[PDB]
């Protein structure tokens, strides 16, 4: 029962320490966007119309 | 105040007659109810205390009993069928008239 | 085990109450079955109505909490006999006396209430008063309406 | 193990269970003792309760039956 | 945390406070009733001395069988998983 | 932060303190200790983050829909009409919900923010919540799980007719 | 099943214990329980056991009526406040087979005596089942009264499950 | 207004880390139990803060930190209400669980599983400060099921005691009747209002809200055991000590009562209710104390206590004195938590051994648990100016002078009554007297964590009551003029029930059988209700589900 | 209290019913009253957020106490003659109210007294 | 390892068990167990308080106090 918890602690941390230290970074150096009106005569990309960099990523990439 | 039993609430066996009239055919019949269990007990105990017995022990009679226990009726639907019935006809006729308040019902 | 072990129709002939008892391990004498009615319990014996609280607790049964032991017939509601459900122990108040008694308590007790209800203790004292025509704005009245003022005279 | 167990006699106690027993159960009365003194009218009433037969008809208004 | 002789201890002291024994014919061995002449009634209330004495009860099956101040010494001593 | 017009607030009034004892009030030197151990390395922490936020500007829109024509312009069966007519109705059906919340979220401010006083003070919010769960409710009640511009459309039009025969009834 | 002596015996012990219930207190109580020993020895040598049976029906019912409808109960007893209370903390003996190898090594001298008992176990199985068979009736047995180790190094038949059993407060 | 809100929110934040930590971070077993009496300790400590900023200017917040869910115009947002009742039940509750761990520490020592018994007595606290901080009624849900789960698992801690689990059933059993009626209060507030904000319910106060205060009265009903659903509370005491004073003082049995006062602005105006509600708090309070009067298990004494105390509250609701029931459940904390204490340190002294018919003589053996109970059952009886006379005391007042229900009125008087009389027998059976116990002595009261848990509740006991209702602002005008006859009934019928009480107790030493009236059996078989219900309904239902 | 007795055994058309009442005037037998001064104004109870029940014609000694409660803190006794002068006015409120039950009591006696004098 | 007090101390003279043998007597009957219980009315459990005993327990010390307390009270209110 102990090495289960082990594992599954192990497991957990091995992408939860870089993912949420990954998320610390870019939320301390890239930050969030800021909402500003379209300027005229520019069309944004879809993925510029989300605010968190991550979710402009995800946008970008995969959707 | 003599003691009356009931289907919840069996009758002491301090105070049941039979207890006390005892013949030589109830004590026979006592010698062999423990003739048959003692019978079980030992059948049971040199599977129970063998040194090279590792699982489940089964038990015949528990399975006797599963497979028999595994082997009103549209009243209460009918029952239950008029009272939604006639309760959702009173209120939808509210509705249709006005009656019914539903001033800040906007969420279903 | 074999189909001669496990459970089988409703015994017709006494040879075959016979081999039912001895099959269910008890002696031709204890042996009961169910009523031959449609509900489809079989040769299954009927045994006594009893939860396993009323079993002898000092004894070495092979299931201790279960108050059974290997082999011996179960009954056919075990599952609702056993000792965290319904008990059927004698209890020291005949249960029609325990019956009337506690639905004797409950009836008077509701009665005096419609008594209580219907003729209420209070105080000798009047109305009590609030100003501003009884805070009719305060209590969210229409301040477009004029309300029909109350007063309140000293004494 | 400070108190050891005895056969059919009274326990030994300590100093400090006793002591501390003693202090809690006087500081309860001294608060009981002390409270009663400033706040009796907590316990008895805090204000008279009139008389309402005692009030006089001119001070209730009730006029005179013929009239 | 009871030991063998410290339950053998308490037994005899209970037989001692019984005025139907006497203290001079009483050893671990003396039958209630063969040797200190006691009624079986007698017994029953030996029995239930001891479940006072030691906060446990004594089941009617078992307790007709002790019948000397040893047979309850090693009772009590099994039930309590004393071994010396 | 967000815009006071939506989500107003009336002018706030602290009294200033009337200190009647001598005894000193521990609220005012807890509040020190929290300014000074919590709020400004706190504040510290922020500053460092911001800065490095300006070094890096970019921004994100708000997505504008154009108007397409209503359900009520569609020809029958004509999906690719119809097709752009219910996406727009359920952009809008989405958008009212939120109005709603919107003027929800006023109403339980007013409540908390008035105290004792709430029942009075709040009018004005209880009347426009009042407005705007009914017409609300108008458009979108009864619908059903399979909602449409069809079945709005519908259940206006039957609102219509009532409205009109009882308008000749008087 | 119980003898005549062995109901009177029964119902006088649990008269005594019900009438303790009540007095509470111990004088009082053993003021009363010399009554009710008075009333045992009033009836002790009664010969015709028609009228003795009779003396002890009536006896019982007598004891319905008066019995506590809470009466004082040991907190081990059955039915007390301790009943099977420690009943989650019993670990059965042959769960040691299954702890890992380095749990084994951190009780070296314990798991060593245990190997004793283990083949102290099995090299007596064989003679304590030729021993019940051959003291076993033709039938089966009639009671469940086990027998005695007989010669010297045998062990009593079936004693494995009663020695290691688990302790009253095993933790 | 940033230091109130982060305070507030610290103190529940505190609680849970060590949950969080029993994740292997750091995570000492060493002294885990001690570590998590720390926590509540400095939850304690913080929650102060926020309550004195309350009790100097009235500062109030909502804090809606989380939005998690939108349907549709139903925002759900994780919400706390820091308000008045929140602000001096929070610091109440942390301050008596304070003493139950390290209460626990001694009394639980022995246990194997000591550490998960301190997780699940946070579990249970973090449970009961998410109900009662609760803004919105499906976070409030939460917090209401998640105390009676842990409940169960703590009611029936010893798990292999078939009585243990039965009872634990039981306890789920008779909440989850009563949160028929919690959901049917959602159901009509969704339903007719458009919310389950208490701001948008209070902002809106419908006037036909029979429906969904029936639905609330049903509830609380169920998890203050009142009667009808009552039988769980003393079937309660299956679990260990511990359990039961934190059940039975500042969680899960008063969570009711508190439902209850969170809706009085619904109450208030709803004559119907407080009928009911008076109503059925008047025959729990009768009922109850009955019942106690004849038990010989001292737990079962104190549990059914609990059910007479809860009873009054719920009177003190049914004649619209919200606030005098919410002083009720802070004073009653106090010397409850105690009494279940001082009743745990006799029980570990005699070997386990809870009837008081075995009990006897420990005035002296046991100095300082003698004086807990004295003082504690003198709290309880309403003793002038200990800190049960600052409830009790206003509650008998409030209901003399209150255009009530008189049958009601007469039964809550009865019942304070018999509060004198089963608190004498307490102490009469289990101090006074001669030794009744077994003849090897293990009595030892002297363990610093015993003494000292034992000791601040004491304190609490004492002084609690007046420093609080000395400390709240007023939000009613308080009947202060009446006949002297009405000011001092309450006095009166606890003195009258300690000199009768006094006389049956010294009647037991005379040298007369004693033989049972059936009303002598009605009081000691519980009113046999559950030996009819908890047979009766399980055999039809169980019988009717097989076929 | 007694008062009960009468209502409910005695006779009942001479006791005020409490709900009802005042079923007279409030100038019979009263050649001009005065009407009750309220201190405090609508403004100020708002502003203060006194309980709904709290604001009655009392509520001007009430604001006061709450005043000297809030500027004292952390000192818990300090306001004992504020909140006393608000306790003693609520005193006399409630001696109001029971005059104006005594008041209707002897009027519904008097009521009685001519309907036998006029039979 | 624990000595047991002496057997011979327990006698029923002087307590209430005393009392019940005098009325057994009475009617021929005898308590043999009754040494069996006196170590339950001797030598520290000899003698327990009343009930109003119990209750006014530290009232000597708490009303001492009190005088103390209202007397260093009215002496300010001379000053
Ligand atoms: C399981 C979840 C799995 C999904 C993980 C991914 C989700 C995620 O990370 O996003 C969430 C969120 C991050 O959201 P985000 O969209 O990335 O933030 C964008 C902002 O621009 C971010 O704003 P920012 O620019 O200010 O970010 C800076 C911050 C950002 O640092 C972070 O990355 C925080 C998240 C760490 C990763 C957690 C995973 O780091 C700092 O430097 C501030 C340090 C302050 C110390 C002084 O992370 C958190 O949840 C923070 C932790 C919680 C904060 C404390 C809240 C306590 C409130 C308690 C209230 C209840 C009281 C207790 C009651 C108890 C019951 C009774
Ligand atoms: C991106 C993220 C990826 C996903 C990662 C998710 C987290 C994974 C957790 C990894 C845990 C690894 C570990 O070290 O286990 C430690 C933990 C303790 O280790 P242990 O000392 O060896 O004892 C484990 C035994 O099973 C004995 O355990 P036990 O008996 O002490 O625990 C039993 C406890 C288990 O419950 C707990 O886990 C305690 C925390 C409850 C919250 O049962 C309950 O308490 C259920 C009732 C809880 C009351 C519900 C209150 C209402 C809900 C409130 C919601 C808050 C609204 C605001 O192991 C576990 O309990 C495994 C269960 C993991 C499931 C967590 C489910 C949370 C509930
Ligand atoms: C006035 C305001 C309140 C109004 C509401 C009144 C309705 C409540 C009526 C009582 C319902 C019956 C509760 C039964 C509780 C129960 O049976 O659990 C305890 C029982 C055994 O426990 P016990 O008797 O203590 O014995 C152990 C000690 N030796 O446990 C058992 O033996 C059986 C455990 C399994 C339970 C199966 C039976 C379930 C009972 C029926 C539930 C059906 C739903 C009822 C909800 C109706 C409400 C709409
Ligand atoms: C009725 C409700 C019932 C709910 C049931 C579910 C229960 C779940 C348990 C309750 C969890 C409560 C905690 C909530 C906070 C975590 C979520 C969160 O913080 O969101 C991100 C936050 C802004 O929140 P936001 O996203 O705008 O809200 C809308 C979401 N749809 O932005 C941030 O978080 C930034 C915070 C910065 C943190 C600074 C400290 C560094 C991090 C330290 C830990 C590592
Ligand atoms: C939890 C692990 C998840 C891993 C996956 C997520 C990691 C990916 C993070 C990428 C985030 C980058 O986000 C990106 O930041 C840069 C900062 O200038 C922006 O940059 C862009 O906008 C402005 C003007 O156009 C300028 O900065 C720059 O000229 C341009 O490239 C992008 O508009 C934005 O999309
Ligand atoms: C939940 C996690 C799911 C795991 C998914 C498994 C991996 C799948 C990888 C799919 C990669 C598709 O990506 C492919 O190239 C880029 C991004 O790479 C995307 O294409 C887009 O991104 C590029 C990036 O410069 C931009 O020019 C422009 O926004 C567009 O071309 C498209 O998405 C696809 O053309
Ligand atoms: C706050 C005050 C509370 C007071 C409560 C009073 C009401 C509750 C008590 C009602 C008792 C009614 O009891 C009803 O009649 C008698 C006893 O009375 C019972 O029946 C039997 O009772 C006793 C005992 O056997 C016999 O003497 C009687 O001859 C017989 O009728 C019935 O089974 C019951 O229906
Ligand atoms: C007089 O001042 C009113 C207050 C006195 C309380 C009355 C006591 C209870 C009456 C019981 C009668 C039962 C009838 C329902």
């Amino acid at each position: 029962d102990k090495r289960f918890l082990k594992l599954l602690r192990f497991y957990i941390l091995l992408t939860g320490i870089p993912v949420a230290i990954g998320i610390t970074l870019i939320n301390v150096f890239i930050g969030e966007a800021e909402l500003a009106e379209i300027p005229e005569g520019y069309v944004p990309e879809h993925w510029e119309y989300f605010k968190h960099p991550i979710s402009r990523w995800i946008a970008r990439t995969f959707f | 105040p003599k003691y009356e039993a009931s289907r919840l609430s069996s009758l002491p066996t301090t105070l049941d007659p039979a207890e006390y009239d005892i013949s030589s055919e109830t004590r026979k019949a006592q010698a062999e109810r423990l003739a048959i269990r003692s019978r079980l007990k030992r059948e049971y105990q040199l599977q129970y205390y063998d040194p090279s017995r590792r699982g489940v022990i089964e038990d015949p009679a528990l399975v006797r009993w599963t497979y028999a226990r595994s082997a009103f009726g549209i009243g209460p639907l009918v029952f239950w069928y008029y009272v939604f019935k006639t309760d959702r006809d009173r209120k939808e006729k509210l509705i249709q008239e006005g009656k019914l308040d539903r001033t800040f019902n906007i969420s279903y | 085990i074999t189909k001669d072990m496990l459970p089988g129709p409703y015994p017709k002939t006494p040879e075959e109450r016979a081999a039912a008892a001895k099959k269910y391990n008890m002696r031709v004498e204890d042996y009961e079955p169910y009523p031959d009615d449609g509900t489809g319990y079989g040769d299954y014996p009927k045994l006594p109505d009893r939860s396993q609280q009323e079993r002898d607790p000092w004894y070495d049964w092979d299931h201790p909490d279960l108050r059974l032991n290997w082999g011996e017939p179960m009954h056919w509601d075990l599952d609702m006999y056993i000792r965290n459900r319904v008990d059927t122990s004698p209890t020291p108040v005949n249960w029609n006396l325990m019956c009337k008694h506690l639905f004797g308590f409950v009836a008077f007790m509701l009665f005096m209430f419609w008594v209580g209800e219907t003729y209420p203790a209070y105080q000798p004292v009047g109305p009590k008063q609030y100003p501003y025509n009884n805070l009719y704005l305060e209590r969210g009245g229409d301040p477009n309406k004029e309300p029909e003022p109350v007063v309140h005279y000293e004494i | 193990a400070h108190i050891e167990p005895r056969y059919r006699q009274f326990p030994q106690l300590t100093r400090s269970q006793v002591i501390q027993a003693e202090f809690f159960s006087a500081t309860m009365w001294f608060w009981i003792l002390w409270r009663f003194w400033h706040d009796s009218d907590a316990v008895l009433g805090h204000f008279p309760y009139p008389d309402p037969s005692q009030w006089t008809d001119e001070e209730l208004g009730i006029p005179p039956d013929d009239e | 945390p009871l030991t063998l002789e410290g339950i053998k201890d308490r037994v005899l002291y209970v037989l001692k406070l019984y005025d139907k024994i006497d203290p001079e014919k009483l050893s671990v061995n003396s039958h209630f009733m063969k040797d200190l002449g006691l009624d079986s009634l007698d017994q029953v209330e030996i029995i239930m001395a001891m479940e006072d004495e030691f906060g446990f009860e004594i089941p009617d099956i078992d307790a007709e069988k002790l019948m000397c101040p040893q047979e309850i010494v090693d009772y009590i001593a099994d039930k309590k998983d004393v071994y010396e | 932060s967000w815009d006071k017009d939506v989500y107003p607030e009336p002018p706030r009034r602290t009294p200033a303190p009337s200190p009647q004892t001598s005894l000193p009030n521990p609220i005012t030197y807890l509040t020190k200790a929290f300014d000074l151990l919590v709020d400004r390395p706190v504040t510290l922490v922020r500053e460092f983050i911001e800065r490095q936020h300006a070094k890096n500007k970019y921004y994100y829109y708000h997505r504008e829909f154009r108007r397409v024509p209503d359900i009520t312009e569609c020809q029958e069966k004509d999906v690719l009409c119809m097709f752009e007519a219910e996406m727009q109705w359920r952009r809008d059906y989405k958008v009212d919900q939120e109005i709603v919340n919107i003027i929800q979220e006023r109403l339980k401010a007013c409540q908390q923010r008035e105290g004792e006083s709430h029942r009075q003070n709040c009018a004005k919010e209880l009347e426009q919540f009042t407005q705007v769960v009914k017409a609300y409710q108008d458009r979108y009640h009864d619908l059903g799980a399979h909602y449409s511009a069809r079945k709005c459309l519908a259940k206006q039009k039957q609102r219509m007719l009532a409205e009109r025969k009882a308008a000749k009834e008087a | 099943y119980l003898t005549h002596q062995q109901k009177v015996l029964r119902l006088y012990k649990r008269a005594l214990r019900h009438l303790e219930s009540w007095c509470i207190h111990r004088d009082k109580y053993r003021y009363f329980a010399c009554l009710l020993r008075a009333r045992f020895d009033e009836h002790k040598n009664e010969k015709d056991m028609v009228k003795a049976t009779q003396l002890l029906r009536e006896a019982e019912e007598e004891f319905w009526h008066g019995q506590h409808p809470q009466p004082y109960i040991f907190p081990e007893s059955p039915g007390g406040t301790s009943y099977e209370r420690y009943e989650c903390y019993k670990v059965p003996e042959w769960c040691l087979d299954d702890w890992h190898p380095s749990e084994k090594a951190m009780y070296p001298d314990y798991f060593a005596k245990r190997e004793q008992w283990k083949k102290l176990r099995r090299e007596s199985w064989e003679r304590e089942v030729k021993q019940l068979q051959e003291e076993t009736p033709v039938g089966g047995p009639r009671t469940e009264a086990l027998p005695p180790a007989r010669k010297q190094g045998d062990l009593p038949p079936l004693w494995w499950h009663i020695v290691t059993r688990p302790r009253e407060r095993p933790m | 207004m940033n230091m109130f809100s982060s305070l507030s929110l610290v103190t529940l934040l505190l609680l849970t880390m060590p949950i969080m930590m029993m994740s292997f971070n750091t995570y000492k077993p060493s002294n885990y139990p001690l570590y998590v009496k720390t926590a509540i300790s400095y939850a304690f400590i913080t929650s102060m803060i926020p309550t004195m900023m309350f009790i100097h200017s009235g500062q109030e917040l909502i804090i809606s930190n989380w939005h998690w869910l939108t349907i549709q115009t139903l925002k759900l947002s994780l919400s706390f209400k820091m308000d008045y009742f929140s602000m001096m039940f929070i610091p109440v509750a942390l301050f008596v669980t304070w003493s139950i761990m390290e209460f626990s520490m001694w009394y639980m020592y022995s246990d194997p599983n000591i550490n998960k018994f301190f997780k699940y007595l946070l579990l249970f606290l973090i449970t009961m400060l998410i109900l009662v901080t609760a803004n919105n009624l499906f976070q409030l849900f939460i917090g209401w099921e998640g105390v009676g789960i842990m409940s169960f698992l703590l009611i029936g801690w010893w798990y292999g005691r078939a009585d243990a689990n039965t009872a634990a059933l039981q306890a789920i059993l008779y909440n989850r009747i009563g949160d028929i009626g919690f959901i049917l209060a959602m159901a009509w507030f969704l339903t007719n209002l458009n919310t389950w904000d208490l701001q948008q319910i209070f902002m809106l106060n419908p006037s036909d809200s029979n429906m969904p205060l029936i639905g609330l009265a049903l509830a609380a009903t169920g998890k203050s055991a009142q009667f009808g659903l009552h039988p769980w509370l003393p079937s309660a005491m299956e679990g260990p000590t511990p359990v039961s004073a934190l059940l039975h003082s500042s969680t899960m049995v008063v969570a009711g009562i508190f439902l209850l006062i969170r809706f009085y602005p619904l109450t208030e105006n709803n004559k119907y209710i407080q009928s009911i509600t008076l109503c059925l708090g008047a025959i729990t309070t009768l009922f109850t104390a009955m019942c106690a009067l004849t038990q010989n298990d001292i737990k079962k004494i104190i549990a059914f206590s609990t059910s007479s105390q809860l009873g009054l509250m719920m009177v003190t609701i049914g004649i619209n004195q919200p606030y005098l029931a919410f002083l009720h459940i802070c004073t009653h904390a106090f010397f409850k938590a105690m009494l279940f204490m001082c009743s745990g340190s006799i029980i570990h002294s005699l070997n386990d051994e809870q009837d008081i018919r075995k009990m006897g003589g420990l005035f002296k053996a046991m100095p300082f648990t003698t004086t807990a109970l004295i003082v504690g059952s003198l709290a309880l009886t309403g003793m002038p100016f200990l800190t049960g006379f600052y409830s009790k005391d206003l509650i008998i007042e409030a209901a003399n002078t209150s255009y009530t229900n008189a049958w009601a009125l007469l039964m809550t008087l009865i019942a304070t009554s018999f509060t004198a009389i089963y608190s004498t027998r307490i102490i009469f059976f289990a101090l006074l007297g001669q030794p009744r116990f077994p003849t090897l002595v293990n009595i030892n009261e002297n363990n610093p964590l015993l003494i000292n848990s034992i000791k601040r509740l004491l304190i609490g006991s004492l002084f609690a009551g007046y420093i609080i209702s000395n400390n709240i602002p007023p939000t009613t005008i308080p009947q202060m003029t009446m006949p002297y006859y009405l000011k001092t009934t309450a006095l009166i019928v606890t003195i009258l029930g300690f000199i009768l009480a006094l006389e049956i107790s010294n009647m037991t030493k005379n040298l007369k059988y004693h033989y049972p009236s059936n009303a002598f059996k009605f009081s000691t078989l519980l009113g046999y209700f559950p030996t009819i219900m908890h047979r009766l309904a399980p055999y039809m239902n169980l019988s009717m589900s097989q076929k | 209290g007694a008062h009960l007795a009468r209502r409910y055994l005695g006779d009942a058309s001479v006791e005020p019913d409490p709900l009802r009442m005042p079923t007279f005037p409030p100038d019979y037998g009263f050649p001009e009253r005065k009407e009750r001064e309220m201190v405090a104004t609508q403004q100020e109870m708002n502003d203060a957020q006194l309980v709904l029940q709290q604001r009655d014609y009392c509520a001007h000694y009430l604001i006061r106490f709450l005043k000297c409660k809030r500027d004292s803190f952390p000192n818990f006794l300090a306001c004992k003659h504020e909140r006393h002068d608000w306790d003693y006015c609520e005193h006399l409120d409630y001696v109001k109210r029971m005059k104006e039950f005594e008041r209707e009591r002897r009027l519904l006696q008097r009521k009685k007294r001519r309907e036998q004098r006029e039979a | 390892k624990m000595e047991l007090p002496d057997y011979k101390q327990w006698k029923i003279e002087g307590t209430p068990l005393e009392t019940v043998q005098e009325k057994l007597a009475a009617r021929g009957l005898r308590d043999p167990w009754g040494r069996n219980e006196a170590w339950r009315y001797m030598g520290g459990f000899a003698n327990n308080v009343s009930f109003v005993g119990a209750l006014l327990k530290g009232f000597k010390w708490g009303f001492a106090a009190f005088v103390v307390a209202i007397g260093a009270e009215y002496y300010l209110e001379s000053q």
